[PDB]
RNA sequence: GUGAAGCGGGGCGAAAGCCCCGUGGAGGCCCGAAGGGGUUCUGAUGUGCAAAUCGUUCCCAUGACCUGGGGCUAGGGGCAAA
RNA sequence: CUUAAGGUAGCCAAAUGCCUUGCCGGGUAAGUUCCGGCGUGCAUGAAUGGAUCAACGAGGUCCCCACUGUCCCGGCCCGGG
RNA sequence: ACGUCGUCUCUUCCCAUCCUGGCGGUGCAGCAGCCGCCAAGGGUGGGGCUGCCCGCCCAUUAAAGGGGAACGUGAGAUGGGUUCAGACCGUCGCGAGACAGGUCGGUCUCUACCUGUCGGGGGCGCUGGCCGCCUGAGGGGAAGGUGCCCUCAGUACGAGAGGAACGGGGCGCCGCGGCCUCUAGUGUACCGGUUGUCCGGCAGGGCACUGCCGGGCAGCCACGCCGUGGGGGAUAACCGCUGAA
RNA sequence: GACGGGGUUGAUGGGGGGGCGGUGUAACCCCCGAGGGUUUCCCGAGGGGAGAGCCGGCCCCUCCCAAUCGCCCGAGCGUGC
């Protein structure tokens, strides 16, 4: 019952969703999403690139 | 036998698949349980959704003991239920076999009841009462025909459902006879036969899916390098011995899905009172949103998303009793 | 005696498997090494199953490259880091950026003195003494 | 696309000679359409579209090359890179 | 003795070695296959061509990397049946 | 004219039992081991080598048992071998040829009539018709099977080394039955980006068989989650009480 | 085929409104824009602000439209033991 926001898009996830993502130099990252995990590492999006995150 | 020993595929324990011949589950059995005064031993209410809840594990030995842990739950639409009859039993002297000896009707059944029921206008519940009265040295079993109401779900719909609850909680037939009398025309409510944290069993009818094949229906496995088998490969290869011809073993396409199912040991985490506290702000999807009282169960029911759910106290019960104190939710995913 | 870690083992999606070609954690020597073997009462497979394992799980190694020594022989490993994704028992999703294992003694001692990168508590809380070595814990 | 013989310039040079670049346009040369062939899926078909086809994947594709018309060789005989 | 002579140069458990999964090395965690050796070679050998692989190969085979629904272990979807 | 090996797929049966349950013996101190008896409910796996069967081997495992079913199952598959026509080698033959010696290549036809099995429907009967709710003769079931850790306990046993058990607590793996909240997959509903060309340009659009790329609701789904037990009786091998002949 | 719900004393499907959600910020308007020319009111890939725009085989509300008109089956009696 601690909430998250989410390493991408900033928004917070209740708890029961998204996943926490273990980084190879040891650092964690939440991503409430699918959509925002992909961004953030699997394609590398900046997330002041993009206007769904800045009018978040 | 096999050249390589594995497990059968699928179970026999289900045979015939058959379509259930009732859309409502018929329980055959019925538990003897001692609650210190008398009580209707089970319960019937409306899948509505599944949700998960951060529930405080409540088990002393548990390694997840005073942690947070988020558990998928189900919602059950659960309106009032409405006595209509009082059904006696009695055991028949040539074979044993269990027999309906009488029954006596509320006097003025609902309206809702006459789209399923032939009912006389008026019926006459003291002289019913005193016909069942010369039964009740030879009563065995006391059971009250409920009737849903399924205008106070979220379904909405007005043919109700009918099915019979027996009273138990105490040993004495006697007693439980004046009970079940005492309900004649009224409403049970879920608080009224369960308390929360305990565990229930629950028989419903599954989803239906129609006719499926056999790679579903019994899990065989898709042919091994599947391009190189002629005339397909979501098959099993032969389909017996020479002898004996095809078996009722062998497993076939067919029907899948919509049977009677029995799950044991369901514990009830919350018997709210008031629909809107669990509804999502979205309304449960492809349900619609609950009004008056529910029942949140821990994991999953059988059946499809309106399907009838009877709850009843359980035949296989575990060794070591569950908390007696209430179980703490935290928090529901339905909730903001 | 031994310290002991816990009884318990919830289930873990496997993410390495029969032939898997997997990095080393730490500095005993190995660098890379393949997954022949799962040690445990969790190993047992059905007809046509390859048998796999997850973090905090011990499985039998060939190192494959590393010192000419070490090169060739059979290890025991514990997995530490997974590349698939899995629910903890309260419900939390995790995944790792890359697979890893630390080479140990059949009884668990690390052969190595230090291991690189975070490790999965499940390993950790199994094994006491890769909980001893392990930096980073998540 | 490659770039044989032949032909120009440059540099090094004791002469001899060596190296670099360019020009040139040979070949039963290479990749690859048309065209010819007919390898795989042992694909589809297999009371077929078809008494030999179709898809896919393929081989050759300047030559012992592919192809029209006319002509010759006939049965114990013809013709045969067999 | 010999039917005249008695297998030279080479090459080999060979598309040729029965015994035989030959013996020794290499390769795999594990190799009846493969590669390099060994050779009184059942039954190798010189235009009956021996040895020999640069170029070429819809030839037969073994291995490495990459790649992947081949598979673990199945799921969903599209057109036509 | 009954399709010739092996393998794949799938079902069942035997027990002369490999493990799991029970019991005994031992040259059984413990840890282990060996031997016999009852017992077929469940399990008996993953790989390397060879066309194989078989056999050997590797890492695990409670153990990785063996057999029958037209050497179960090619109107289900596959086609590696064997065992057609082409060809090479060695050997044999004057020769054409031959070899159960080796080697390379080499068409697997059929719209299911009957029965069976699996599921789904219509009618008649049930002693006048109907509606609702029940009972339970019988039938099906493996619906469960099996491991590990702590404690017991470094205790019993033992010269030592080594080293248990019952009972208690926790969790898995395999199977079965469900479910879609989470995560994953898909998602030719939908939204966006962009290539070539055509519609005079922008906008909007056709086509490239969703043109391609990214995200993605619902639904479905597993790689996700939930449930999946003890007891009673008569008994087997046998262990005992009383107890005569 | 069947099964289930509703059928005007009705929220069963559609329309309209609202909720929740997917994508990703439309048109218009304002600012910036490498550089060039009608020198600076022009062209110009593109960037920012406000507004998102589009869409939903989901939920709620609301009788605006359609669940109508109709067509069939159906025991009834005698006999003996
Ligand atoms: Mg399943
Ligand atoms: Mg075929
Ligand atoms: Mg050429
Ligand atoms: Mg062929
Ligand atoms: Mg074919
Ligand atoms: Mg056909
Ligand atoms: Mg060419
Ligand atoms: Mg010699
Ligand atoms: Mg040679
Ligand atoms: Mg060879
Ligand atoms: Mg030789
Ligand atoms: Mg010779
Ligand atoms: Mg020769
Ligand atoms: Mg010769
Ligand atoms: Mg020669
Ligand atoms: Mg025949
Ligand atoms: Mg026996
Ligand atoms: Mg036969
Ligand atoms: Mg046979
Ligand atoms: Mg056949
Ligand atoms: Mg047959
Ligand atoms: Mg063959
Ligand atoms: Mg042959
Ligand atoms: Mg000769
Ligand atoms: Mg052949
Ligand atoms: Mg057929
Ligand atoms: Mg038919
Ligand atoms: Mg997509
Ligand atoms: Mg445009
Ligand atoms: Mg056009
Ligand atoms: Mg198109
Ligand atoms: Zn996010």
């Amino acid at each position: 019952m601690k909430i998250h926001k989410c390493s991408f898009c900033g928004a917070d996830i209740p708890p029961g969703y998204g996943i926490m993502y273990v980084r190879s130099d040891g650092t964690v990252q939440r991503f409430c999403s699918r959509k925002c995990f992909v961004s953030a590492v699997k394609y590398g999006r900046n997330p002041r690139k993009l206007a769904w995150v800045r009018k978040k | 036998g096999l050249k390589i020993n594995r497990p059968r595929r699928g179970s026999m324990g289900v045979y015939p698949r058959k379509r259930a011949a009732d859309i409502v589950p018929r329980v055959r059995t019925w538990p003897e349980v001692n609650l210190g005064k008398p009580t209707l031993l089970g319960f019937a209410a409306y899948k509505a959704g599944m949700l998960h809840a951060v529930v405080v594990d409540d088990r002393p030995t548990s390694p997840l003991y005073g942690k947070e842990v988020v558990k998928a739950v189900t919602v059950l639409d659960a309106p009032p239920l409405y006595v209509a009859a009082v059904r006696l039993y009695t055991l028949d002297p040539t074979n044993g076999y269990k027999v309906a000896v009488g029954e006596a009707w509320v006097s003025e059944p609902p309206a809702d009841l006459r789209r399923v029921l032939t009912l006389p206008e008026k019926f006459d519940t003291e002289k019913q009462l005193k016909a069942l009265e010369e039964y009740r040295d030879v009563a065995v079993d006391v059971r009250v025909l409920v009737a849903t109401q399924p205008r106070l779900s979220g379904i909405g719909k007005k043919t109700p459902e009918v099915l019979e609850i027996p009273v138990g909680g105490v040993p004495s037939i006697d007693e439980r006879i004046n009970f079940a009398i005492s309900l004649l025309g009224k409403t049970v409510s879920p608080k009224d036969v369960f308390t929360p944290g305990q565990l229930v069993d629950v028989i419903a009818v599954t989803k239906g899916k129609g006719y499926q094949g056999v790679v579903k229906r019994f899990g065989v496995t898709i042919l091994p390098r599947w391009h190189k088998h002629r005339k397909g490969h979501r098959r099993t290869g032969t389909i017996g011995p020479q002898a004996p011809a095809l078996m009722f073993t062998q497993p076939r396409p067919g029907q899948m899905g919509f049977h009677q199912r029995t799950e044991y040991n369901k514990r009830i985490l919350k018997i709210g009172d008031n629909g809107a506290e669990i509804t999502p702000k979205s309304g449960f999807p492809h349900y619609g949103v609950i009004k008056g009282p529910y029942i949140l169960l821990q994991g999953s029911v059988p059946g499809a998303r309106k399907r009838l759910v009877v709850l009843r106290y359980p035949v296989r019960p575990p060794k070591k009793a569950p908390p007696a104190a209430e179980p703490q939710v935290v928090w529901v995913s339905s909730q903001s | 005696k031994r310290t002991v870690g816990v009884p318990y083992r919830f289930h873990v999606t496997p993410g390495i498997f029969m032939n898997s070609l997997v990095p080393v954690a730490d500095n005993s020597g190995a660098k890379l090494v393949r997954v022949i073997g799962v040690v445990g009462h969790y190993s047992k497979s059905v007809h046509r199953r390859i048998p796999g394992a997850g973090v905090g799980d011990m499985v039998v190694v060939v190192v494959r490259e590393g010192k000419p020594e070490l090169r060739k022989q059979i290890f025991r490993a514990i997995v530490v880091r997974q590349r698939r994704p899995y629910r903890r028992p309260d419900g939390t999703w995790v995944a790792f950026e890359d697979n890893a294992v630390v080479i140990v003694t059949p009884e668990g001692d690390p052969k190595g003195s230090e291991i690189h990168g975070p490790v999965a508590m499940e390993a950790t809380l199994r094994w006491p003494t890769i909980a001893n070595l392990a930096s980073i814990v998540v």
